[PDB]
């Protein structure tokens, strides 16, 4: 059936330029109005750009006017978004969407249409930070039946993956969303609750994998 | 520029209940040209309604849209566990603009958090800084308030936190709060405390440690 | 004093001409094109599965012409017959060549299944220098040239049931010797005869001796015939000479498969409409490129432009 | 009217006034949006996809064959003549109706305005109204935004009109 597949995001420094692409399968791109819609992490949906089936008009949101140009390639049935002069506020996952209604659109204030099909997204991280590997530190146990975990501090960029005993331990595990420190580096925590009479006999190893930096760390957690 | 204003911030309802979300506009749309999107976490949004009342192909009969002019609503007749997600609305009466989104969560029963506090790791402090962590484990509802107090000195501006998504079994939240300090400031004081207040606690619960 | 309020509409310096029921030419503010008239120039390898025949025709590939052996067990959505295609095997001809090419192209698969035929009394795997494969003589890979064994060519009466749940296409042939000398020297009888038949259907060819124009050395020929066997139905081959036996069957399918003749190169891109002139976008309702079409396409029309007025009448001063 | 205003670049229909304060030009949006909405729906009907067709018949040939080739040719020729006429008729109707609907949209904007100024104005025949009362930039925009009351200027406008 009909499919949208976006391509070409990544970590890139502020001010620089970057082109995103959206492959259309299942329909002719020239027969539809095509949109870009983005979503900053945790935030909500924001419309960004539109190109008529014509290729004849283009309209942009004020937050990107001047800097973002939207284009189509009839010949490759592909849709592009040329981003210039990027900045940290632009950091989002960028969706490609199809519009079965908008056909004629000759002013920036006329009616458009709804988004029929959506791609799955490509992530644009705009930051000055350089690729750092995480430093994994323990969170020792002290209750009824206590808890432990790993602190994964100062890494860039997302994502890391955490597991416990290489996947053997899933129930009772919470791995929190990574927060951006003011340093520009990420940091998160993973914790787990376990039987307290078992601390002396069972072993708990958290497995931290951050492949943007080819870092992989196995640290153990234990009282005192 | 038409602005789209959704209410409430978060919904919460028990499964099987009827939901009803609101979307109001800064002007008149222009033909009820108002759409509704559902977006589960980690997924692209999927279209539910267009022209304010028309179901999209392959959308169950329980989602219904209504409204005209300025005030629109989305009604979910019965709430199945698949329906807990963020709901945005979008107008195309003039250009295209999105609402801010209404998360509908599961309303379970009140759950007190379980509090844990973790002094910094020995390895960390010989690299200049020290992190103090606080765990708020499996609570409901989401609204909680943590406060750090170093030697009963109310702390501000140096701690961050994150919250997990509503758990898929017990429908609870968990919260992690990290107090970044310098090594320098850390060996000045002794009593490090994390004070939690939450609907499921009669009086605030304080977990703490002395240094050594 | 007083006030004056004027109403009006916009206009533009240069508008576009369009046709209406009365007026042949009439300026409006904008118009769009309803007739697609251009082609990239190349055929797109997606979403359709395009098979470039290169130097092979579909029939050669079907039959087993040596340089078309790469096309064995092959499948296509659209088979593309280049114009540089030649035959380099035994000089053949197919009665109803058009129908064979079509019925195969629609089936979209050369998936062949060899079968255990038993030709007691004759010498299998005949070959020729008009059909070189490797170091010496050879033949069509999907056909068995049967000739006399010893001083004898017994009457062949073999049968093959169809016990699967699909349809079997069989390709076989008959041989036309240039002379009587060649006739008896190969198939000891003086006049051959092949009768291939199912339960409901029957056909039988008598060979025809005589000189044809010299092609790749030979002045004799092969005539290619086919037979389809439905489930439960059964094939019966009966011949006392000149038979070109089937080694087995092609599987028959029904789908959106076809064949097209075109010299446009194939490229890696997307497009749902294919013409001999290359792929074209089917955004507009009509096209003027080629009446020959494959896939979701605008309808071929004679006009090269039809402007749809996309605005009001344009009146300047 | 008389002709159009190349200087209008923000809409399709609109007003131009001359007053006490100056002379202004503002485009009406709803009527523009109505004409655009139609022409748009139109497009949606014509671009509305195509028909899938795969294995057909052959339409080019290398050799003379008589009867069957003749038929195969005539069939395709007939088809093309028929879809050609259909295409030629389609744009003609769609365009006549397009033009028809866009000047009708003017005559409902003008008729909307006349019903506002009940009898505080007369129509010159120009595509314009002579307003018989003081009317600043705030007053005509009350006409534009549809928010104009005639009983206010009624006593005033009936005067200049009748003597
Ligand atoms: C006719 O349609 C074309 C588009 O098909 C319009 O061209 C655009 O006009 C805007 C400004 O009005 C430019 O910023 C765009 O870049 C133009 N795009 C192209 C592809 O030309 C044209 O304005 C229309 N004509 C009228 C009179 O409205
Ligand atoms: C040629 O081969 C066929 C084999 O198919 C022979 O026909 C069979 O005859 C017997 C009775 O003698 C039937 O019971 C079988 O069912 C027939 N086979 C079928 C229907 O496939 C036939 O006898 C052979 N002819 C000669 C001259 O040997
Ligand atoms: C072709 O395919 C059939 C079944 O898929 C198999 O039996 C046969 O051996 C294959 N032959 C070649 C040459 O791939
Ligand atoms: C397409 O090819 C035909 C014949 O091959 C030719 O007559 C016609 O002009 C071509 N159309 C193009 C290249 O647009």
């Amino acid at each position: 059936q009909v499919q949208l597949v976006e391509s070409g995001g990544g970590v890139v420094q502020p001010g620089t330029s970057l082109r995103l692409s959206c492959e259309a399968s299942g329909f002719t791109s020239s027969a539809y109005a095509m949109h870009w819609v983005r979503q900053a992490p945790g935030k909500g949906l924001e419309w960004v750009a539109v190109i008529t089936f014509d290729g004849g008009y283009q309209y942009y949101a004020d937050s990107v006017k001047g800097r973002f140009t939207i284009s189509r390639d009839i010949s490759r049935n592909t849709l592009h978004l040329h981003m210039n002069s990027l900045r940290a506020e632009d950091t989002a996952v960028y969706y490609c969407a199809r519009d079965p209604l908008t056909k004629l659109l000759p002013f920036d204030w006329v009616s458009g249409g709804y988004f029929d099909y959506w791609g799955q997204g490509t992530l644009v991280t705009v930051s000055s930070a350089s690729t750092k590997g995480p430093s994994v530190f323990p969170l020792a146990p002290s209750g009824g039946t206590a808890a432990l975990g790993c602190l994964v501090k100062d890494y860039f960029p997302e994502p890391v993956t955490v597991s416990w005993n290489s996947g053997a331990l899933t129930s009772g595990v919470h791995t929190f969303p990574a927060v951006l420190q003011s340093s520009g580096l990420y940091s998160l925590s993973s914790v787990v609750t376990v039987p307290s009479s078992s601390l002396g006999t069972q072993t708990y190893i958290c497995n931290v994998n951050h492949k943007p930096s080819n870092t992989k760390v196995d640290k153990r957690v234990e009282p005192k | 520029d038409i602005v789209m204003t959704q209410s409430p911030g978060t919904l919460s309802l028990s499964p099987g209940e009827r939901a009803t979300l609101s979307c109001r506009a800064s002007q008149s749309v222009s033909s009820s040209y108002l759409a509704w999107y559902q977006q589960k976490p980690g997924q692209a949004p999927r279209l539910l309604i267009y022209r304010a009342s028309s179901r999209a192909t392959g959308i169950p009969d329980r989602f219904s849209g209504s409204g005209s002019g300025t005030d629109f609503t989305l009604t979910i007749s019965r709430l199945e566990p698949e329906d807990f997600a963020v709901y945005y609305c979008q107008q195309y009466g003039s250009s295209f603009t999105f609402g801010q989104g209404t998360k509908v969560e599961i309303k379970r029963t009140v759950a007190a958090p379980s509090v844990f506090i973790f002094p910094p790791s020995d390895e960390q402090l010989k690299s200049g800084t020290a992190s103090v962590v606080c765990l708020l484990n499996n609570f409901y509802p989401r609204e909680a308030k943590v406060q750090w107090k170093v030697d009963n000195a109310l702390q501000s501006g140096n701690s961050q936190e994150s919250v997990t998504e509503q758990d898929s079994k017990d429908s609870t939240y968990s919260l992690s709060s990290t107090l970044t300090l310098s090594k320098a400031d850390y060996e000045k004081h002794k009593v490090y405390a994390c004070e939690v207040t939450h609907q499921g606690l009669s009086s605030p619960v304080t977990k703490s440690f002395n240094r050594g | 004093s007083t006030a004056t309020l004027c109403l009006g509409h916009h206009a533009v310096p240069n508008g576009t001409l369009v046709k209406t029921i009365t007026d042949d030419q009439i300026e409006v503010t904008n118009a769009t094109e309803l007739v697609q008239s251009s082609s990239t120039g190349k055929i797109c390898n997606n979403p359709h599965r395009i098979l470039d025949g290169i130097d092979c025709t579909l029939i050669d590939a079907l039959l087993g012409d040596p340089h078309c052996d790469v096309f064995q067990n092959e499948t296509w959505d659209l088979f593309v017959e280049r114009s540089k295609a030649f035959s380099n095997c035994y000089p053949y001809d197919v009665p109803d060549y058009a129908s064979l090419r079509s019925l195969v192209a629609s089936s979209g698969t050369l998936e062949f299944i060899t079968e255990g035929f038993t030709w007691t009394g004759v010498t299998q795997n005949g070959g020729s220098n008009a059909c070189k494969r490797g170091p010496g003589s050879g033949f069509f890979s999907r056909l068995n040239w049967l000739t006399k064994s010893g001083s004898t060519y017994p009457v062949l009466n073999v049968t093959m049931p169809n016990n699967d749940n699909f349809d079997k296409l069989y390709i076989w042939g008959i041989h036309h010797p240039s002379t009587n000398q060649e006739q008896t020297s190969l198939y000891v009888q003086a006049s051959g005869r092949v009768t291939v038949s199912t339960r409901r259907s029957q056909q039988t060819i008598i060979p025809n001796i005589g000189s044809r124009p010299w092609v790749r050395g030979l002045s004799s020929r092969i005539s290619i015939y086919w037979t389809i066997v439905k489930p439960g139905d059964v094939l019966v081959i009966n011949s006392n000479g000149n038979l070109i036996a089937p080694r087995g069957y092609f599987k028959m399918r029904t789908g959106k498969s076809s064949i097209m003749r075109s010299d446009a190169p194939i490229d890696t891109c997307i497009s749902e409409c294919i013409t001999p002139n290359g792929s074209i976008p089917n955004d507009k309702p009509f096209q003027n490129v080629n009446k020959i079409t494959y896939g979701a396409c605008p309808k071929y029309v004679k006009q090269n432009t039809l402007k749809l007025a996309t605005g009001m009448r344009n009146v300047p001063e | 009217i008389e002709n159009g205003w190349e200087g209008m670049i923000d809409g399709w229909y609109g007003f131009r006034h001359q007053n006490s304060e100056g002379t202004g030009q503002a485009a009406d949006l709803k009527s523009t949006q109505a004409a655009i909405d139609q022409i748009n729906g139109k497009l949606n009907r014509v671009i509305e996809k195509t028909n899938e067709k795969f294995h057909q018949i052959e339409k080019e040939f290398s050799e003379v064959e008589g009867r069957i080739q003749d038929l195969e040719k005539y069939v395709e020729d007939t088809k093309i003549d028929l879809w050609s006429y259909n295409a030629e008729l389609l744009v003609a109707l769609e365009n006549q109706h397009t033009i028809d609907l866009t000047d009708s949209e003017m005559n409902k904007l003008f008729e909307k305005t006349r019903r506002q100024l009940r009898e505080n104005a007369e129509e010159m025949g120009n595509g314009c109204f002579k307003i018989y009362h003081k009317c600043d930039n705030a007053c005509i925009e009350s006409i534009r935004n549809g928010t104009y009351d005639h009983d206010v200027y009624r006593d005033e406008a009936l005067n200049n009109r009748f003597q």
